[PDB]
């Protein structure tokens, strides 16, 4: 039998894609940790941020990117993985945009990642993307947070709440645990960190994550600056 | 059609009238001739409105490519709307035949390009486009002021649009002003109650 | 070069990565269907992989047209491939031919899929079976079509994880003249034999082709009613 | 396994190396040079009696002034000789006047390395000898499956190619005459073949500078040739 | 050696080994001298003699009227990289209506190898050249590899016996910037040790690039 | 060809430091006087500008193609410019490309700048890719109301050819309908491209 | 690089093409189709791969009509004989599109094999591991049937039999079929040759039969006609 | 990889891309090259380890003119230094052709991390075994795009031989709080100690885009600062 | 599009796909193709065909036009695919040419396309070798050409392809006369077929082209009496 399986997304004999799986290995192996909480009324995505030197910009490393004004998405995983489905993913909100006249909804971009990562996980000849992909935003449609999480399999949900990268199980288990139909985007916010910052195990200063509260005030993607960052970890460990 | 895009100290007003004209008739007397790109880019559309709409249309595509690759979405987005709608045009010359005046806010301020049918992008304070225009042409040469605020650029556009409506078959209906400033874009709907003079400045 | 079968027969005349694939939709989450007398079934375990997954948003029994529904087991993205594939191809078959593709036009599509991505190189078979459920004009017809793009009817299956289990307890439970309600109470029952702990409604789909000849997917609250009736 | 594109670490092209191993177990031809001319003098390997020797062609007239004499793949040959023909009918219709000899040769061996993976699939498996008047100068080179053409003055290719190049070495002179080239080219050809060497089984030609033409020698020129063999 | 059987697959230790083999290749071709002054570019080069009776197959070629490239490896190759060559002279020419610049010239090649090397299916160029332009850059010579890089020499030896005349260009090297042409060409002489078999191909900022052969070449024998 | 916004007459001559060019700074849109304070010429390099008469949407084409094609070669040659003959060799081509594709450019384009060996080269393509170089050169009614003007004064002292320029000029404003405004000077010497202050070339109004 | 390259259209030493020998065997490991010419038509018997108290036989798993006067058996992959049915099926339409006349069995079977071969011999794709046996009629050759091969290489039989148990069938036919046979009569010798080399369930039939008014039909057995032959044996 | 180190868009079972890493060793073993943001500019300086004491001094570019105000620092496979040189200017090219405007140094960076990207994901291509740093005063950006495509804005960035250390020294001067002028002689420092004694004939190509240069990529001149070293 | 280079050199200068196209061919039934002044007698083994399978139209033999006969041993599937390329070029020439194509041109195209899948990345060479055989024109001589799956063909006097190649022209060359009649030119090619079948009137087929006619198969009672004759 040759080894096509193992180096290739091809079937194994247990009908298992490997190299899937061992682009969700190269997603953990992004050292970074996102936790998104979608409430009734706001949807808060988390990612640790790391910078490795003190040289590098901090602007430069990110985790959360514009898709659309509304949607934006947090991407774990390899960064040029990162960088080319941020690229694929604004690209895939301009063609909806052009082809159907609006701003593409979270779980369109989604289902399109889902497919690209199909193609990944189909075509032998790509690469399965090694990006966990929390995409996030108000959707006008509906009005309400939506909140998906694309796999590098391509594995497409709808979350309430969502975890990726290295402590993805961990920030999953606490977010089953404790998730709440939070009152105030304050709430969700303090519950995304204080998540994030518990399955991390590192008390975390604005600098340290990247964090992205939309809520229906302000619906269109932003990072949060730092000071409502550090307001929302003191609430945090104000309890 | 009547466009009347002033790039002002304090914002941008592009003022048009809403007469789409099918030879002598109005398929559409509330056309919204100023086609907002984005929050604070709008594309006052002159010409073929299946043209101009498409080059609002592809202009919109081709600042969200321009973003695909940058965080900086907010830097020479007027101008690169203006330089995409004069390739568009110049590119679909044969087809396309569109006159957009691409005015609004960006980081680099307030501004102004009118891309003329031809294909010719030029940044301005002062564009006027449209059948109409011609009318308010000595009009606005001797109402126009470099120095006028977007309060006083939108009267004085308000003015100019309604004399070219006047004058003008092919501009007609309500004077539609949006007024860019860093802030974002306000449109207001100037009905011919609203408007400052109507038909009797004809000769009297 | 890309364009070389990945999918090659072996010496013993088996497609190695055809068996592959059909591994994949053995551990891809079991589906049921069962075939009633005046209508067909496709129920299919749903656990989500967290109870935080939001269930509307990727359900596996899936509508190709009014007529004709489709679960799957198997990888659920390339699932998704092969539904947006059939919707297409159901789209294209109305916009020529002005009425839904049929049951079997669909199970036919579905299986020149597959057997094209079985063909064709640089590429692998789909790693889904589906159980396509439509009416036709002798009655209604519950289908399989594997990654080998191999189809056939069936008047109950099971694929997903543990369907050799499930399709022995059809093979006793099932009958001929049940009504589409004693198809899907049957759909739920083999579910429940292919899975472990409390089987709820949240944690399954069903999907139905009725006497209207119209598919529908179950809602929880209907899938609710069948498990306590 | 490696592709055929691939070199060996001494830097050689693999399939171009195994290429000129395919030449090498080619029929032997010699070209010999002389300031009359050139002289191609090619083993024609007759199987069989019912082998039609006249079918069995080595050399060929890629123009009037210009031929070629082939050893190795005779399908590959005859590839290059297809190539070289358009080549010579292109260069006259395009300057009005009969292809260079380094021209046509070189046009052939820019088809040699065209082959890859991942244009043709493998070298060409034939070595080619081409000979013939450009500006009333006679011309010879000979190309190998590395697209390697090299003008020479006597050449051997094929399966005695060794053999005959030593033979030349002390042999071949350059102010022979047209017999003389004549006698050297079909005595190398005998030296260098396990067979003997008459009419059928030997292909001559000459691209001549009194007549400026490549003309493959008729079964008479070619007896008379074998008659005034000393051995 | 796993790892050396494509262009496109690195090793281990980020190597390209068929690259490097393509580099061997061209390390086994003939002895290839190419020098630099204030105003004149030689490059001379002991033609290949596969047979006692067959002349020395040129390797100091004619590119574009002021740049001459002398080609050491796959003989064929350097045929493809000269057409290729020709067409970047030809386009610029069209473009501009000047001669092109070795340098750029120099970019081209090393491109289309990293192209030959950075895809599969496709193979280094198992010919290395040494381009000598002298155009408004001056006269300047370029040892273009199979890998895709071009290295700007003052001077150069590549090919077998390299080593030697790369020393002697190095001992000579700060006389030649103000060395005459004919002391240019007299250098290139010395540093290739094969006289027939010796082609040299000057170029200058005035006299465009001409190739010496023998006779021509035997008023700098010395 | 069609010339919707057209850049109005040029008129370049070699004066004994340079190349004056001299043009209005108005676009007409048909007959209107549209666009003000619009220069005709684009200084591409910093010893070689390019003007147009004619479309001046296809002259902004134009001027983008001829800057990237300078970006390209500049990155080519570590910053350095192409030379005037290099980019009117260039615009020569492009026009004429243009004019094959059946697409041609609607302006007839002025190269003036200082080539490196500091030779002065004013040369000019038509919209159908026709090129010629000549000491000076007039397009658009600066070919037509010329006269004698420029070709008895070209290469003289620059007063003498800014005289011979303005009178030009003066016939382009007088005889011009598409003539509007200042006339913008310009020289491109090997001392760069200074743009003199725009004249008001009047006319003489007393003919009535 | 081709590292996990098959080399379908390769040849091997013995001179065969890998992919499609083990074609050969897949179709050897199927499900029996028999093929029988008689007088005016022929008989195709196959042997559902699909079968079982819970499998549905609502349509033919491998007797696919390919035009009024051609039908198929399938022997092999299901799949890819459903592919070059539509080729076929395509091919026959093209056919009478271009002439107006029905497609000559040979040339459908040749265009089928021309596909196969296709695969066989460029594109580096595997094979189709089916065999068909394609019973048809034409003006030319009246009825005829013909299978082929993975390998595009097809005869024409006046019986055979392929899939599995092809030689025991093959031996039967060659030990009870004769000329000149009647339709009943071919139909009795395709059911006692799918029996003796295996339920009419399982079996599924078509039989091709050209009267002379009615033109040539292709008629496949459903599954209350293919019980009522199998009781009639 | 045992196996999964042959294909670049093999994941090894820990996710590792071993081709592309292999790329980063390419990198690794080049002749560091740093970029660092000034106040009155940004200074790519890049060792030039001279192999052949024959090389022209005035030659073998690591930095690389991509626009009117980019340039482009090299480090690891030549070849692929300078394929991603023209790939850079291709994409600025194509980016004022689609938008009549100049790229900036962290879009051309996404753009060019594309095509690195595409090196290791789609089948056929080869990792780049190179690093580029593209400097832009009017953008007062210092992005370098790895190998893997990882594009990262550094406020001083360094690859190459000893460019752990050379990070480690850059960190002990505010370049920001420094001149490109007066960062010179700092970048020589730092290059001149980590520099590998054995090569005797070395080089310094500084690039600087800075006010003086009204940010043009322009070569440090001479008399600012010699190259030169033997 | 698929473009691997099945066929390559191996390291000893030889081209392995060729030989197992080779192999195909010897695995395929045994051709003799005979030529008598007028006439070309193409006798083909027919394989063993059971009392279940059609005799008629499967013959190997086939016209690629009014003038050229062709038959073929190896993969059936190859050869048809050859044949259907030599018919369209028969009648290719026709449009270019108002000539028929000339047997040598014909036989030509015909190893030149096994010449390209020997060439061709990602094509399987032709395992088939052909014996294509006509008149050019009235008054020209029979041509019988032998095209191999490495693309070489070459004229033969008398020639035999597929198994049993071996003894079939050790008795051609045994039994051929220079000017065989037609009836001579029958029995050899039938007497050459009928050395290595077990039965002679069912195992063996033949299809003559006479001078100025069409390919013409044997009449089932008129061979039967030449292999009498012969026996």
């Amino acid at each position: 039998s040759s080894g096509a399986d193992r180096y290739l997304t091809v079937f194994s004999a247990e009908g298992r894609l490997w190299q899937v799986e061992y682009s969700f290995k190269a997603v953990k192996q992004a050292e970074v940790t996102a936790v998104a909480v979608k409430s009734k009324n706001a949807v808060c995505v988390a990612v640790q941020k790391k910078v490795s030197d003190k040289l590098i910009d901090p602007s430069t490393v990110t985790h959360m990117y514009r898709i659309t004004d509304n949607v934006g998405a947090c991407l774990v995983g390899l960064p040029s993985d990162v960088n080319f489905i941020v690229m694929l993913l604004r690209s895939f909100a301009n063609n909806f945009e052009y082809k159907q006249g609006f701003s593409i909804p979270v779980s369109i971009l989604a289902q399109m990642l889902s497919e690209r990562h199909q193609l990944e996980s189909q075509l032998v000849y790509v690469r399965p993307s090694a990006v966990s992909a929390i995409l996030f935003g108000l959707d006008g449609p509906s009005d309400s947070f939506a909140l998906y999480k694309i796999e590098p399999s391509g594995y497409s949900n709808g979350f309430r709440a969502v975890a990726c990268g290295v402590k993805e199980i961990e920030a999953m288990s606490a977010l089953e645990k404790k998730m709440e139909d939070f009152e105030t985007p304050e709430a969700t916010a303090e519950f995304t960190l204080s998540t994030l910052q518990t399955v991390c195990g590192v008390d975390f200063e604005a600098q340290d994550v990247e964090v992205s509260l939309l809520t229906r005030d302000n619906s269109k993607f932003s990072k949060l600056p730092n000071d409502k960052v550090n307001e929302i970890l003191h609430a945090v460990a104000e309890k | 059609t009547t466009l009347l895009a002033i790039q002002c100290t304090d914002g941008v007003v592009m003022a048009s009238d809403s007469r789409t004209s099918s030879g002598s008739f109005i398929p559409n007397r509330a056309t919204n001739k100023i086609t907002e790109i984005q929050p604070k880019i709008f594309a006052a559309r002159c010409g073929n409105a299946a043209d101009t709409q498409f080059l609002a249309r592809a202009v919109k595509n081709y600042l969200n490519a321009l973003n695909i690759t940058r965080e900086n979405t907010d830097d020479s987005t007027i101008l690169v709307a203006s330089n995409v709608i004069r390739s568009l045009i110049v590119r679909y010359r044969q087809y396309l035949s569109a006159g957009v005046i691409v005015g609004g806010w960006d980081s680099a301020g307030p501004q102004v390009y009118s891309i003329e049918v031809s294909g010719m992008a030029i940044k301005k304070k002062i564009a006027s486009n449209g059948s109409g225009s011609t009318y308010i042409q000595a009009y606005i040469d001797q109402n126009y002021r470099e120095d006028m605020t977007m309060e006083e650029a939108t009267k004085f556009a308000i003015a100019a649009v309604t004399g070219a409506i006047i004058r003008d078959g092919s501009s007609g209906g309500v004077v539609n002003i949006v007024q860019i400033n860093a802030d974002g874009a306000k449109r207001m709907t100037v009905r011919p109650a609203q408007q400052p003079f109507n038909y009797d400045i004809v000769k009297g | 070069d890309s364009d070389f079968s990945l999918t090659t027969f072996s010496s013993g005349g088996k497609l190695n990565q055809i068996e592959s694939a059909l591994k994949a939709v053995s551990l891809g989450g079991q589906c049921v269907g069962v075939k009633a007398k005046n209508g067909a079934v496709i129920a299919c375990e749903s656990k989500p992989s967290s109870p935080l997954v939001e269930k509307v948003t990727n359900l596996k029994v899936q509508k190709i047209n009014d007529n004709v529904g489709i679960v799957y087991s198997g990888v659920n993205t390339d699932f998704h491939v092969i539904l947006k594939s059939l919707r297409k191809a159901s789209i294209k078959y109305s916009l020529r031919l002005g009425v839904e593709m049929p049951t079997r036009e669909v199970v036919k599509h579905a299986a020149h899929k597959m057997q094209y991505y079985t063909q064709i190189g640089g590429v692998r078979p789909f790693g889904v079976s589906l159980l396509i459920i439509g009416w036709e004009e002798l009655g209604p017809t519950l289908w399989q079509v594997d990654p080998s793009g191999t189809f056939w009817a069936w008047k109950a299956t099971a694929l997903g994880k543990r369907s050799d289990g499930s399709r022995t307890f059809l093979e006793r439970r099932y009958s001929e003249d049940q009504s589409v309600d004693d198809a899907i109470h049957t759909a739920i029952s083999t579910l429940k034999e292919g899975f472990d702990g409390q089987l709820t409604a949240e944690l399954i789909e069903i999907g139905v082709v009725d006497e209207t000849r119209k598919f529908r997917t179950l809602s929880t609250a209907e899938i609710r009613d069948f498990l306590t009736e | 396994d490696r592709n055929v594109n691939t070199f060996s670490p001494d830097g050689r092209l693999l399939q171009v190396e195994y290429a000129i191993e395919a030449v090498k177990l080619g029929s032997s031809a010699v070209a010999i040079l002389c300031p009359e001319g050139v002289i191609f003098a090619v083993e024609k390997r007759l199987s069989s009696q019912l082998l039609i020797a006249s079918s069995v062609e080595k050399v060929y007239a890629i123009d009037d002034h210009v031929g070629v004499v082939m050893a190795g793949l005779a399908a590959d040959g005859r590839t290059m000789v297809e190539h070289m023909r358009v080549e010579a009918q292109n260069h006259r219709f395009s300057f009005d006047e009969p292809i260079g000899i380094k021209a046509v040769t070189q046009s052939v061996c820019d088809l040699a390395l065209a082959f890859g993976e991942g244009q043709m699939s493998r070298p060409f498996g034939t070595a080619l000898l081409v000979a013939g008047i450009e500006n009333g100068k006679c011309h010879l080179f000979h190309t190998d499956p590395s697209g390697t053409y090299t003008e020479c003055r006597a050449r051997a290719i094929g399966g005695g190619s060794e053999g005959a190049e030593a033979l030349l070495r002390d042999l071949y002179k350059d102010g022979m005459t047209l017999h003389e080239a004549e006698d050297l080219a079909l005595s190398t050809l005998r030296q260098v073949i396990q067979e003997k060497l008459n009419e059928n089984n030997v292909e001559v030609a000459c691209a001549r500078v009194s007549t400026g033409k490549f003309e493959i020698y008729t079964s008479e020129q070619r007896q008379e040739i074998v008659a005034r063999l000393p051995p | 050696s796993k790892y050396d059987e494509n262009a496109t697959t690195f090793s281990p230790e980020g190597r390209i080994l068929q690259v490097e083999n393509a580099m061997k290749a061209v390390q086994q071709g003939m002895p290839t001298v190419g020098l630099k002054s204030k105003t004149h570019a030689v490059i001379a080069g002991v033609m290949h003699s596969p047979s006692e009776f067959s002349s020395h197959q040129p390797k100091i070629f004619k590119i574009d009227q002021h740049i001459g490239v002398a080609i050491s490896g796959l003989t064929a190759d350097g045929r493809g990289l000269c057409k290729f060559l020709r067409n970047e002279c030809l386009h610029h020419t069209f473009c501009f209506g000047t001669e092109i610049r070795v340098a750029d010239l120099a970019d081209t090649v090393a491109l289309q190898s990293q192209k030959k090397t950075s895809k599969v299916g496709k193979r280094p160029y198992g010919v290395g050249l040494l381009m000598i332009g002298a155009g408004v850059d001056g006269p300047r010579l370029f040892e273009t590899c199979p890998s895709g890089q071009h290295w700007e020499y003052n001077a150069q030896a590549i090919g077998r016996r390299a080593q030697a005349a790369k020393t002697y260009l190095e001992t000579n090297l700060n006389e030649f910037p103000d060395c005459t042409r004919d002391q240019l060409i007299r250098h290139a002489l010395r540093a290739l040790n094969d006289l027939e078999a010796i082609a040299l191909g000057v170029v200058g900022i005035d006299e465009p690039f001409t190739i010496l052969e023998g006779p021509e070449l035997q008023k700098y024998i010395d | 060809m069609q010339v919707i916004t057209a850049s109005g007459a040029i008129v370049a001559a070699k004066y004994d430091g340079g190349i004056l060019l001299a043009s209005d700074l108005s676009i007409t849109y048909g007959s209107m006087f549209r666009h003000n304070n619009v220069s005709h010429f684009v200084e591409v390099a910093p010893n070689i500008i390019i003007g147009a008469s004619g479309e001046f949407a296809d002259f902004q084409t134009l001027i983008e193609v001829i800057k990237s094609v300078i970006l390209q070669q500049q990155c080519k040659h570590n910053g350095e410019y192409l030379t005037a003959s290099e980019v009117h060799n260039y615009i020569k081509r492009y026009m004429y490309q243009c004019r094959s594709n059946m697409k041609p450019l609607s302006c007839k384009v002025i190269v003036a700048g200082i080539n490196p060996d500091g030779s002065k080269f004013l040369a000019c393509t038509d919209p159908y890719g026709a090129s010629w170089e000549s000491d000076h050169i007039g397009t658009g009614f600066g070919k037509y109301l010329q006269g004698l003007q420029i070709a008895d004064v070209v290469n003289g002292s620059f007063d003498d050819v800014k005289k011979g320029i303005t009178e030009v000029f003066r016939a382009v404003n007088a005889r011009n309908t598409t003539a509007n405004g200042k006339i913008e000077f310009i020289t491109v010497t090997p001392q760069g491209i200074n743009h003199l202050a725009p004249e008001q070339i009047d006319p003489n109004w007393e003919v009535v | 690089t081709y590292r996990y390259d098959a080399g379908t259209t390769t040849f091997s030493s013995d001179g065969r093409i890998l992919q499609v020998e083990y074609a050969i065997q897949s179709i050897n490991q199927a499900g029996t189709a028999i093929g029988v010419q008689f007088t005016n038509g022929v008989v195709l018997a196959a042997e559902k791969k699909n079968t079982g108290r819970l499998v549905d036989y609502l349509f033919p798993e491998k007797m696919a009509k390919i035009d009024g006067h051609i039908v198929t058996a399938v022997a092999g992959l299901t799949a890819d004989a459903n592919t070059l049915v539509d080729l076929m099926r395509t091919s026959a339409q093209k056919y009478l599109k271009t002439y107006d006349e029905q497609m000559p069995v040979e040339q459908l079977v040749r265009m089928v094999c021309d596909e196969k071969h296709s695969y066989t011999q460029y594109g580096g794709l595997r094979p189709y591991g089916v065999s068909f046996l394609i019973a048809g009629y034409d003006r030319h050759k009246g009825c005829q049937l013909y299978l082929t091969d993975p390998s595009g290489n097809f005869g024409g039989w006046k019986a055979t039999a392929i899939g599995e148990n092809n030689q025991t069938a093959q031996s039967i036919l060659k030990s009870q079929y004769k000329d000149n046979m009647t339709a009943t009569e071919a139909m009795d010798l395709t059911v006692k040759v799918l029996c003796k080399t295996l339920s009419a369930d399982k079996l599924e039939f078509a039989v091709l039969q050209f009267r002379e008014e009615y033109g040539p039909k292709v008629r496949i057995l459903t599954t209350s006609e293919v019980d009522t032959l199998m009781k009639r044996y | 990889g045992s196996g999964y180190d042959f294909n670049p868009i093999t994941f090894s079972p820990d996710g590792r891309q071993f081709q592309v890493e292999y790329a980063t060793k390419a990198v690794e073993k080049d002749s560091l090259a740093l970029g660092v943001k000034c106040k009155d500019g940004i200074l790519l300086a890049a060792e030039k380890n001279l192999t052949s004491t024959l090389l022209t001094p005035g030659g073998n570019p690591r930095i690389f003119w991509i626009n009117d105000s980019i340039a482009c620092a090299t480090i690891g496979h030549r070849p692929d230094c300078y394929s991603i040189v023209e790939q850079s200017r291709n994409r600025a090219e194509t980016f004022t052709s689609n938008f009549g405007i100049k790229i900036t140094v962290p879009q051309l960076a996404s753009e060019v991390s594309q095509q690195f990207h595409l090196a290791h994901y789609y089948q056929a291509y080869r990792p780049f075994g190179c690093t580029v740093i593209f400097a832009s005063y009017k953008d007062d950006a210092l992005y370098a795009i790895e190998p893997s495509g990882a594009f990262y804005g550094y406020f001083a960035s360094c690859f190459g031989k000893n460019s752990n250390l050379a990070r480690a020294e850059l960190q002990k001067t505010e370049w920001k709080n420094i001149t490109v002028r007066e960062a010179v002689p700092e970048v020589a420092r730092i290059i001149k100690s980590l520099h590998e004694s054995q090569f005797k004939k070395w080089e310094i190509e500084m690039f600087w885009l800075c006010e003086e240069t009204n940010g043009r990529p322009q070569k440090v001149p001479e008399d600012v600062f010699q190259s030169r070293f033997v | 599009d698929y473009t691997r280079s099945i066929t390559r050199f191996s390291p000893d200068g030889r081209l392995f796909q060729i030989d197992h196209a080779h192999a195909a061919v010897q695995r395929g039934t045994t051709v003799v193709a005979t030529r008598s002044k007028d006439m070309i007698v193409i006798a083909v083994e027919k394989t063993a065909v059971a009392k279940l399978q059609d005799p008629h139209t499967f013959s190997k033999i086939c016209s690629l036009d009014k003038h050229v006969m062709c038959a073929f041993a190896g993969l059936h599937a190859d050869a048809r695919r050859l044949i259907q390329s030599g018919q369209r070029q028969c009648q290719s020439h026709r449009l270019t040419y108002e000539d028929p194509i000339s047997i040598e041109n014909i036989a030509r195209y015909i190893a030149t396309l096994q010449l390209k899948n020997t060439q061709s990345g990602g094509a399987r060479p032709y395992g088939v070798s052909t014996l294509i055989c006509g008149f050019d024109d009235m008054t020209s001589q029979p041509h019988i050409y032998e095209t191999l799956p490495s693309g070489t063909y070459a004229e033969w006097k008398a020639r035999t392809i597929g198994r049993h190649d071996q003894t079939v022209m050790e008795y051609l060359e045994k039994h051929y006369k220079d000017d065989m009649t037609d009836e001579e030119a029958q029995k050899l090619a039938i007497g050459a077929l009928l050395e290595v079948v077990e039965n002679g009137s069912k195992n063996l087929e033949v299809a003559y082209m006479k001078r100025g006619g069409t390919m013409e198969i044997m009449a089932e009672e008129v061979l039967d009496a030449l292999i009498e004759s012969t026996k």
